[PDB]
């Protein structure tokens, strides 16, 4: 439990990189299977970010 | 019979339908249609 505590701002510090990163890529590409995956990616990253900080807000 | 007087009248709007571009909804709506479910939906 020790160094377990201070991975929460290392986990936010990627969290918003690779949203906007997956954002842009989705708004350049053309394929529609690069469209769908990158849909899918986004809801399931929006789903675990609320979980990840709905269980944290929690814990504490 | 009065009908006639009118000076705004036009015909109908017979006009070219717009053109639309394929998107890629339709695609993940059919594969969403390919997969199997938990209940039975039927019976003979």
């Amino acid at each position: 439990n020790g160094k377990w505590r201070e991975q929460l701002g290392q986990k936010f510090e990627e969290i918003r990189w690779l949203i906007e990163e997956v954002r842009h890529r989705l708004k350049t590409t053309e394929n529609s299977f690069e469209q769908i995956t990158f849909m899918q990616a986004l809801q399931l990253l929006f789903e675990v970010e609320q979980e990840i900080r709905t269980f944290s807000f929690q814990l504490i | 019979d009065n009908c006639r007087d009118v000076s705004d009248l036009k015909q109908y709007d017979s006009d070219e339908p717009e053109l639309r571009s394929l998107s890629s909804w339709i695609q993940n709506e059919f594969n969403k249609a390919c997969e199997l479910t938990d209940s039975t939906w039927i019976e003979l």
